[PDB]
């Protein structure tokens, strides 16, 4: 609760959305009828919704927590069957948001014993993970048209092994997890580099370059994980140059990790910055590599490409 | 069908955890009474009823066999959990899996101190069982140590010998997808790895080196991996043979 | 109380037992030879040590003879140091194991009796 | 009735723990099964119906507004237990207090790290 | 596993059945298969069984996994009838394994709930004392004869504390700890001298004399592990008179606690020994004494009585 | 009956976790709501209306008395659970057995430091 | 648990109990970090009441998160200024502890009723480090600040 979901999911329609060429479907089930009402407004304002004409390029369908366990459980089967006549009758690229499918879960939970079942495991429903197979096996690209689905997941008290997140994991082929631990530093957006996954993380997909880079930084950062709290107790001084060393590039990635979102303005008191692919993989390449070693880690906090930090290490003089 | 005639199959169920769930609707919407977890109490009798046939048939019934790699998927790593524990029990031994292992750049993420196989060596050729008893034992020994790593500033040349051959092999173990090598390859991978041609090479290096040295051996020395079954183990020959190459490759190396 | 919880801090803790515990074996080996070279030499983090000399301070000869003796108390200090903090170390992951095992049972038989009291209702 | 005549009104609900508690009983003998910690199933709908109502009206309606400040009581500091968590994940933002920093003199003991508001600057002033 | 497990039970089988006339049951509550067979070709092997001539000293029972929880849960009690009738009839001193204790009791469970009752703390079934209680009572010494029970116990998530395991520790008399650290010093059978306990071990019970050697044994041994530390850092040089002995000693007694199975034969190629309680007894309590010091170690490495000893090291030199 | 005609007498009872235990099968096949350890709600009364039967009657009642020795097994030292907070806040006192003690050969293993006896200097000896 | 739970809003001032404390010796085995009042104000108990009460606290408070440090290491890597704070602390833990009169059975000692007025004097010195010289066993099971010191000088 509160680690950014919605803020990430409302960047992506600002930066994949505004550019997609194609119709796109956005379910609110379960969520805040403010975020409905502050969605609205700011697609009529970038047009992308368009209210004079025929130039609207995203359905919208609402079923926030003001609403009954019936609605907020049928709900994403309503903006899913909007996403899937598009798909089907054009085969046209579908855009389809929904924030949070956890919401259909919930909502069956809440009527379940009146529906006459024993309760499964941490209060669920019994028909958890088949009520959730027959939904999600209709979210998805097909022979006919494609589907790209971006699902908001609520996880129950953080707990990631809670039985609904847990039962969504598999019907995935990437994974963002956010952490408020990470959130409650000031790094945003929150996202766990070591719980974070995507089926296209593949050498022979996205190319040697781009995966060592990646799996550097992984292992980088599960290195340091795993020192912190020991060192918290025992000091730095054991710790050989090299090691030492190491940490101080872990620290600067993590927080290179960070980037201001134009969406979270109001947040962060910064300028949203964008990064392309290409920008990203040589920052982090060259942080790897020793290069600005001689940069003070606040240097890379909350900019957008490598070059920013460079600056920011600069006007950190005085 | 191929156990009974004389063939062998594999079987591999992904996963349990997932069947297990289905049955666990079925019980509670039958209205039988749930247990831990929800779980109905002829749950374990589901999975043992699937493992057991799972076997090896005798000379008289075919000789045939069905192998299973039934998967199960731990919630944070609770092995303790309910169906986890039942299939622990059920089974032969475990393949374990870890987060932290992956990250940290093992692949396969097997965690080798808690894998086993009850079964061990009875399957296992003469070849592979040598150079694996060594690499058993040293890394055994690394595993003991290996936290000293970091802070050890002043460790004994007996301790910091085992450090190397332990981060050594640990790279040997590492292995990239899609790539499932003969038995012959691996030996010869390990070997040079337990018989100490790699304590001097850079760990970074190591996964390098075995890349091009198998490539190497495979190309120009075939001779040498047929022989390495054949004799079923290391023979004489083949352990000369292989100290000339990895010696002459290794500097090539290092040049 | 929380089992992802206390499974990190037994993490960490088991770590620094380790860690602590060789850091006593290398000063021990470290004080042993000094205490040999001890005699001879009387002839021409470490515990408190740096902080007892610091806190009351407010050519060769001397400075062999006080470099000697000082090696000597500090390896010992150091020795005792971490002989004591792996001590503590070992203490604390037996009473956290304890409490895990606690919370454990606690967790199995709340949501058990949870299960029990939705079904006995229908 | 302020909000919908174009008045603004602020309400504390001091506080929620003790009415989702007292739901639980009347839930409980009225013969519902009991889910989740014996509260009912729809313990959070509880709670998400009635925050929901907290709301800025537009000119159109009269601009006024109802501003909610629910109250939730932990136990033992666990700002990540289920009651807690599903009301975090009704409002806009939480201010968490807790005794460590009220006993270390940090008061309010406001807990930076942890508490957030969802609205951001749009409710400040330019000054602020 | 791979404790030498089977082997120890096969052992006792044979030495019960030598030394007491008294035969063994073999109770597998959840056997798998695969394993049983094992066990069975291994007891054929091993003589304990035999296919032709009624020498067999062992009868098996077994309740594999495959079985509904009733079966399993039922099988002790089978094999436990088996084991009454040596008794009650036969007056001999029967021995009964029963592996493991643990899914006797998870076959408990499993049957208690499919019966529908309210499970107990940590899901155990609400008789878990009970079932247990008249399961292990028919296990003891009547006017008749006796039934001794050795039982493999798994522990659930290594916690003692479990209500499974404190169960079952409640009619416990003893523990033979098997390690593998200790396997791996090839000391057989692996054995771990320090946590292995017994409830008879009272004075009042194996008599003073047995009493004060098993003390000294476990002193001796106690001492040495400690000074492991002191040995390998400040190197063992400085180690007094009384330090350097109890090195030799510990070291003496530690390799004669190993011993050669009469099962072990048909591969060791070495004749199985079974010690008489007197010969043990003198034996320890004569290195404690000092008595074999100018012995070599080898000299009591796989041996028998404390003769053996003395022998192995002249042939030794 | 020695307690009541002017005798003094006294009772041993080894040990009363079993008793709870066996008290637990009844309440739980009987499907009374289990709480903490699974323990029914009367756990505590099960022990109390037992021992508060030990006593002592003063003259007029013949001055007998009944002595009560009960016996609680803990779990790794758990002097904090449920059972034997229960009868803790029953008996006069107690006297602590530590296994550490045991182990390490110190018999009979009291913890001199943990034990207590209310109401026992009084009847202390003054040789003592 | 549910019961006390529940309790604690039906209360004006609590006392919690401690079993940690009470085995430490401290009687009243009172927590005096979860204990409130809800007259723990300026306008009623008066500042200098109230000043001294939330100084006590910050230190406790302190020492207590020391705490986790100390446990591995003990008190060698602690800078001068924490130490301090231990010492207080310490002190402060210990004067808080008082013998009753229903208790000298078990304390073996004469009970004390200590007024307000010396109640927060006593706390006022430790805080200002007036006593920084005494050893704390001192400070453990005496009546007025002034027991204390006398009980300081027995022990020499
Ligand atoms: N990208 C971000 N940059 C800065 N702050 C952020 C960012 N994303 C979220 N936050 C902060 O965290 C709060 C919670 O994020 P939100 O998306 O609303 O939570 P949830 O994930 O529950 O939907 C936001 O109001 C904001 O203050
Ligand atoms: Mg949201």
């Amino acid at each position: 609760a509160g680690v950014g979901k919605t803020v990430l999911i409302m960047e992506l329609i600002n930066n994949v959305a505004k550019a997609h060429g194609g119709y796109s479907v956005f379910a609110g089930v379960g969520e805040r009828t403010r975020e409905g009402n502050d969605l609205y407004h700011e697609m009529i304002e970038s047009g992308v919704i368009n209210l004079k004409d025929a130039t609207s390029k995203v359905a919208l369908v609402y079923g926030q927590m003001n609403e009954p366990p019936g609605a907020r459980a049928r709900v994403a089967l309503t903006g899913l069957t909007v996403a899937e006549y598009f798909r089907d009758q054009e085969g046209q690229d579908v855009l389809l948001f929904i924030d949070n499918i956890f919401r259909f879960t919930q909502a069956g939970s809440e009527v379940s014993a009146l529906l006459g079942r024993i309760p499964s495991a941490v209060g669920y429903q019994p028909t958890l993970a088949t009520d959730m197979g027959t939904m999600q096996e209709r979210i998805t690209t097909t022979k006919k048209g494609s589907i790209t689905s971006v699902q908001a997941i609520y996880v129950p008290a953080d707990d990631l092994t809670d039985p609904a997140p847990a039962t969504t994991f598999a019907h995935l082929d990437a994974t963002t997890v956010l952490s408020r631990a990470i959130a409650e530093l000031g790094i945003y957006p929150a996202v766990d580099p070591l719980d974070s996954t995507s089926r296209i993380m593949d050498p022979n997909i996205v190319g040697s370059e781009h995966y060592d880079v990646a799996r550097g930084v992984q292992k980088i950062l599960q290195d340091y994980k795993s020192l912190q709290d020991i060192i918290a107790i025992l000091g730095m001084d054991e710790l050989s140059e090299e090691d030492k060393l190491t940490v101080s590039r872990a620290r600067k990635i993590q927080r290179f990790l960070s980037q201001p979102f134009q969406v979270a303005e109001v947040f962060t008191g910064h300028l949203g910055k964008l990064v392309p692919l290409k920008e990203t993989i040589k920052g982090f390449q060259q942080i790897l590599a020793g290069e600005y070693d001689h940069l003070p880690e606040q240097a890379f906090y909350m900019v957008g490409p490598i070059e920013e930090a460079v600056a920011k290490a600069d006007k950190l003089a005085e | 069908y191929f156990r009974d005639n004389g063939k062998h199959a594999l079987i591999i169920y992904d996963d349990l955890s997932k069947q297990a769930v289905a049955y666990r609707q079925m019980s509670l919407l039958l209205r039988r009474p749930p247990g831990r977890e929800a779980y109905p109490g002829d749950v374990f009798y589901l999975h043992s009823r699937l493992l057991e046939r799972a076997a090896k048939m005798n000379d008289a019934f075919g000789g045939g066999s069905l192998t299973a790699l039934p998967v199960i998927e731990t919630q944070a790593g609770d092995v303790s959990a309910y169906i986890p524990t039942n299939v622990i029990s059920i089974t032969d031994g475990q393949i374990f899996l870890e987060t932290e292992l992956f990250y940290k750049g093992i692949r396969p993420a097997i965690n080798v101190g808690l894998s086993v196989s009850r079964v061990g060596s009875a399957a296992q050729t003469r070849a592979m069982k040598q150079v694996a008893g060594t690499m058993k034992l040293e890394l055994a020994q690394y595993r003991e140590v290996a936290a000293f790593a970091q802070f050890g500033s002043d460790l004994d040349a007996a301790t910091q010998q085992l450090l190397s051959r332990g981060v050594r092999l640990t790279e040997l173990l590492k292995q990239g997808q899609y790539s499932p090598m003969a038995i012959e390859e691996q030996v010869a991978v390990i070997y040079a790895g337990v018989r100490g041609y790699l304590d001097k090479l850079e760990p970074s290096k190591i996964t390098k080196f075995e890349n091009a040295f198998l490539s190497h051996v495979i190309s120009q020395h075939q001779a040498l991996l047929g022989k390495i079954r054949t004799d079923g183990k290391i023979s004489e020959e083949s352990d000369a043979k292989l100290k000339e190459i990895v010696t002459n490759f290794l500097a090539g190396f290092e040049a | 109380a929380t089992l992802k919880d206390i499974t990190r801090r037994l993490k960490s803790i088991k770590n620094i037992q380790k860690i602590t515990k060789s850091m006593k074996m290398v000063a021990a080996a470290k004080y042993a030879r000094a205490e040999r070279e001890l005699k001879p030499a009387r002839v021409y983090l470490c515990g408190a040590i740096h902080s007892s000399v610091a806190k009351q301070m407010k050519l060769a000869n001397i400075i062999y003879y006080s470099l000697k003796e000082s090696t000597t108390s500090e390896q010992s200090a150091r020795m005792t140091a971490m002989d004591n903090a792996s001590k503590n170390a070992s203490e604390m992951i037996d009473k956290l194991t304890l409490t895990f095992n606690r919370t454990r049972q606690a967790v199995i038989t709340k949501e058990l009796i949870e299960i029990i009291s939705g079904a006995a209702a229908l």
